[PDB]
RNA sequence: GAAAGCGAGUCCGAAUAGGGCGGCAUUAGUACGUCGGGCUAGACUCGAAACCAGGUGAGCUAAGCAUGACCAGGUUGAAA
RNA sequence: AACCGAACCUGGAGAUAGCUAGUUCUCCCCGAAAUGUAUUGAGGUACAGCCUCGGAUGUUGACCAUGUCCUGUAGAGCACUCACAAGGCUAAAACCUUAUGAAACUCCGAAGGGGCACGCGUUUAGUCCGGGAGUGAGGCUGCGAGAGCUAACUUCCGUAGCCGAGAGGGAAACAACCCAGACCAUCAGCUAAGGUCCCUAAAUGAUCGCUCAGUGGUUAAGGAUGUGUCGUCGCAUAGACAGCCAGGAGGUUGGCUUAGAAGCAGCCACCCUUCAAAGAGUGCGUAAUAGCUCACUGGUCGAGUGACGAUGCGCCGAAAAUGAUCGGGGCUCAAGUGAUCUACCGAAGCUAUGGAUUCAACUCGCGAAGCGAGUUGUCUG
RNA sequence: GCGACUGUUUACCAAAAUCACAGCACUCUGCCAACACGAACAGUGGACGUAUAGGGUGUGACGCCUGCCCGGUGCCGGAA
RNA sequence: AUUCCUUGUCGGGUAAGUUCCGACCUGCACGAAAGGCGUAACGAUCUGGGCGCUGUCUCAACGAGGGACUCGGUGAAAUU
RNA sequence: UCCCAAAAUGUAACGGAGGCGCCCAAAGGUCACCUCAAGACGGUUGGAAAUCGUCUGUAGAGCGCAAAGGUAGAAGGUGGCUUGACUGCGAGACUGACACGUCGAGCAGGGAGGAAACUCGGGCUUAGUGAACCGGUGGUACCGUGUGGAAGGGCCAUCGAUCAACGGAUAAAAGUUACCCCGGGGAUAACAGGCUGAUCUCCCCCGAGAGUCCAUAUCGGCGGGGAGGUUUGGCACCUCGAUGUCGGCUCGUCGCAUCCUGGGGCUGAAGAAGGUCCCAAGGGUUGGGCUGUUCGCCCAUUAAAGCGGCACGCGAGCUGGGUUCAGAACGUCGUGAGACAGUUCGGUCUCUAUCCGCUACGGGCGCAGGAGAAUUGAGGGGAGUUGCUCCUAGUACGAG
RNA sequence: CCCCCGUGCCCAUAGCACUGUGGAACCACCCCACCCCAUGCCGAACUGGGUCGUGAAACACAGCAGCGCCAAUGAUACUCGGACCGCAGGGUCCCGGAAAAGUCGGUCAGCGCGGGGG
């Protein structure tokens, strides 16, 4: 959710997938489909969803911690200085990826279960499933 | 030193209004109304909102004189005289406006009965 | 070369390294003129607010002074 | 003595004026800069950069190749550094498995680029000395980054093109964009961009389909089996889940916890029987049951249906202030649009006949300056 | 509300809570006074005054009043 | 009028008062001879209220006279 | 010093992080020599660390201070001698626009350390810095204004500047102007416009949950997708040889996200009085007190008493209450002059319309004889609000 | 033909690590050390003077693909250049160039001078 320790700012730009990875630590997964700017306060603000859906057998392996700290506008004149480096955190989704995954639930379960989590999201997103093997 | 002063401002001005809002529930004896007694109860609670304006002006003409008379030392130029009150004002403000918020909850339960 | 001064050589320095110049593709040119330009003067032309010097008047309004002028009527009612 | 924070008149100079405005005859040639550095400097000026003139030089320039060297944007990636995803494991750091991020990480790492000698298709500049300059914030646009909601016809670097000082055609109108850089003359021809129903020229041309919104004429999350095309799950002498009538069986018999929660408020778990057949329950309604249906069965109709996944096109989402509109008219008997071809149209581009100007060399004449002549290029606007 | 009062002013945007005042105060000056005008040990104004007189400052009917702080500043005084 | 913070908070007059008069006191930044507080009379002073009257107004209407309009006479301007 | 880049060089931003204005009588010179961090097993006035020892060990440590490069044959850790932490010089290069600046082979003079080849002209390199003038102090006996000295001058050396706004006017220099003046600017602000749209306003998606039961009657966490541009603002592009600024009064008018009416759907809608959402701008939308207000509170009403545009519509229409000229006062800041999106009392805003547009009214010509006079309607404007009451009723309705 | 000793090039397709073969010749241990010379303390190192024994150990050759190390066909990233797309984030088409990693595989070396031995 939040860092511990960081620098002071940093840089931002589009490129491309370097994990191309579909099922992680589950079965299905999910993969969006257009790059967009994931806030930190979406991560969180999704988790609570996926908990009231699924009851005793419901784990998710968050991958997409936010490492890219911007700036935050003022309210009066920016000119001067920088500005301030204390408001929330994105990271860069290039469409390949995945953000959400779970094991253990049904397909109905599931089907729906990213579904709900789906609509506060810039861009619009899929599910996937086997027939997926990189490396050992 | 914004965000040294805003805490302190807050703090401190939360603390009374926290503070209040459950004093005032200790004058509400039991429903509060018994044929014409419900208007001479009121004057009570208008002592409690009077010394809550008060209170919230008290921080604003407290805290300010701590950065006003603070930034003529050379430390501190221009610009920060006008953001510091419409720093305190957010909070000057927004504590009338739970004031007369939970004023308009307890009048009409003093005088629901 | 700072200079003494020495010289088709002279300074750095008691060294033979370089800078300046000579020889080498070698002008040495000078004076008058016209034309580009530079400098000094108004110096492409027009324009200050202001600065200084001398002089103009208080027949302006500000006041002093000398000497004169003026204040219908009615009311009130002091001391003594 | 009618604009007194210092009168008025005359002189000191037409004070200074780094700021403003204006600067008068023609043609031909070249052709800038808004960059860097320093500045009580930041509209100012110096030096260089860039221009021109001329004197020396006279291929060293210029792009294109080849070999040779240096970087370590893009990418990547883990075993370095800072953060980081799940479990192990240990008394948490570490170590392991799986998985990561990164302007300021890097053992990897290209494109392209840069220095060099070398030459050809090339080609015709390059430089040195010296005269006279102006410019010394520059603007947009794509690309590559900072700032900044990767908000500004925003700002600040790099880079290319245009503008700036370049018209002409195109984009209705329009420095920026697209096609192109205008020596002169031609009621002459071929093109580029862009177009070819009518307002202007040029196929209301062809073929295959997509469309039916009048889309084409400022938007999206998200919705609708709107239509076109691709691909996956169960069946017709199982004569199909969906249409029409019937059954839509019971038992068993505790939860936490209520007046109740003994199918459907939340937290468990969810066997059996009779059978052609009936649920480890996808709803509605009640205080719990009743009651309307799901799966499964009989019959007669039953050469077809049901669930999505991908794209081409489109509908909703769509709210503005003087009257409306794609430039307009209109356009589906498409003048909309994906692909296919051809013809034409259409710049001052290329071309034709004539001519003038700038630079070079080649036949000239005269004793000379010089003139005029033909040839190539130019005539950069 | 302001000021006590009558009185004055910003001739051509402000007459007032301005200023002015009567009244109170600190101080200065006895000499050819302090002080001021003056190129001038010239002249004159202070005054043909002379200290409850004269300049300066501020304050301002009248009434109850006029606190604590001289470190710093300035002011007088001291003084090996 | 000094109190930034709302109209600060009760009170007074009003149908209803971000004003005004009494008070409270939290005086952002009262106050003693840049004087405090107070004061009868005076002020073309400022502020609030009441009485009276009223075209200030609800709405104006009508009348008048001086232009304006028409013809003869004289005939300007800023601007451009 | 990195980072920022269009990749050799270079390069902006009041762009992202960090250091210098030294230090070292010797971490310097020369020559010898020493295998670091860190873990692990086992021992000590030790139970975190170190220390001793032994394994491991692309060195992961170190290098005085900043980062980076460099990173072991060592610059890295010790010792002896030593003090070139040198004079006279620089072939040829780096870099700069200029002046600086950096690196350097080889020469000589004389020295230092190894045995020797050799290395040695400060320090692992990059910051630890400053022109020029003016003057201090040692060496040198170039000038020295008649000759001879001397004064003073010149050259070598070196010292002095916290010139720190550091390429650096004087030896030496703070404020204020609402008393303000001149030259200029929309290559720079306030009004307005414009671009924009974070903020504002509002619409839509998801369904946490409230709502007895139920997610959507209503309300909708958390998060999201757009819209409009009336708000704070950002940028500041026409406009500073002048786009008059708030508000009101006057005149209006246009949009819808419709306050009132008008028709509809859903309701958790019996009626009744509502809610809500949909459609819908014809027309309408009061009087006062306070306020300078827009805005807001209150009074008395109403069908209701809408929101916003129009240079926050309207000053060549008015007002001038507000604010941004002068005087004056208060608090407060200032030593002073003076000062304040602090309050306060005062305070001259300009008879004569050209053109467009506009309200009226005429003069011409045309409308194919010249007249009188009666009409069609293309088109165009105006108007269009609403309550109460009674009749059906005290009926459907509902326990009332 | 072999092998040992030095010293080079090469600078992990030569390194570590399991184990072995080797000491006659060479090689190291070991022995001793008043003094040359020498250890912050020790002659472990440096070093002077020198057997046998030994060759677990340092070395030297050799086998084994545990791990390191190198590592290409295809293919994707990026992409000069050429031509476009979306409001934008950002994205594609054509001609070449075109690497990280990971897949196959390949190894634990190869080339000299010199002096000493059967």
């Amino acid at each position: 959710k939040r860092t511990k320790f960081r620098k002071q700012f940093r840089g931002r730009m589009t490129g491309d997938a370097k994990g191309g990875d579909y099922v992680a630590f589950g079965d299905y997964g999910l993969i969006a489909m257009e790059p967009a700017w994931i806030k930190s306060n979406q991560i969180e603000a999704c988790r609570i969803v996926m908990s009231r859906h699924f009851r005793r057998g419901g784990k998710i392996y968050i991958r997409i911690f936010p490492d890219k700290p911007v700036t935050k506008k003022p309210a009066e004149t920016r000119m001067g200085k920088g500005k301030g480096a204390v408001e929330y955190w994105v990271s860069v989704v290039k469409p390949g990826r995945v953000m959400f995954e779970v094991a253990g639930v049904t397909e109905e379960q599931a089907k729906e279960a990213f579904r709900l989590a789906g609509h506060k999201l810039p861009i619009q997103t899929k599910m996937v499933k086997r027939e997926v093997y990189d490396e050992a | 030193m914004i965000s040294d002063i805003r805490k302190d401002a807050e703090v401190r001005m939360d603390k009374c209004v926290e503070a209040f809002k459950t004093q005032i529930s200790k004058i509400r004896t039991g429903g509060g109304g018994t044929e014409e007694r419900r208007k001479d109860l009121t004057k009570i609670v208008r002592g409690e909102a009077e010394q809550a304006r008060v209170a919230v002006r008290n921080v604003r003409r407290d805290a300010n004189d701590k950065v006003k008379a603070l930034l003529k030392d050379k430390e501190i130029s221009e610009d920060d005289d006008r953001r510091s009150q419409d720093d305190v004002q957010k909070l000057t403000d927004a504590a009338i406006k739970k004031i007369e918020a939970a004023l308009a909850d307890k009048e009409a339960e003093l005088m629901q009965f």
